[PDB]
């Protein structure tokens, strides 16, 4: 029953968690919609 | 002295059904994995 403590507290499973969700990374509010940033 | 008798009868039918059907089906499963950007020269940046 691992919860988003476990996630945070591991480097790698922080890591992942960061890049599959482009947390580090703003959203373009174009005219088409919002998409996320490379 | 003398008789005489006729008949006619006519009878006419005419029956006509058309049918027609349609049916179509559109399915569409797309599973998204994400987006990849290569940087145009007009963009600016380093990596180009």
């Amino acid at each position: 029953g691992d919860t988003l403590n476990d996630v945070i507290q591991d480097p790698t499973r922080r890591n992942k968690l960061i890049n599959d969700n482009n947390l580090l990374k703003g959203i373009i509010m174009g005219r088409d919609g919002p998409v996320p940033s490379s | 002295f003398i008789t005489a008798n006729s008949e006619y009868s006519e009878s006419s039918s005419f029956k006509n059904t058309e049918t027609e059907k349609s049916m179509y089906t559109s399915s569409r499963y797309l599973f998204p994995q994400g987006r990849i950007d290569f940087t145009t020269p007009d963009s600016g940046f380093d990596d180009v």
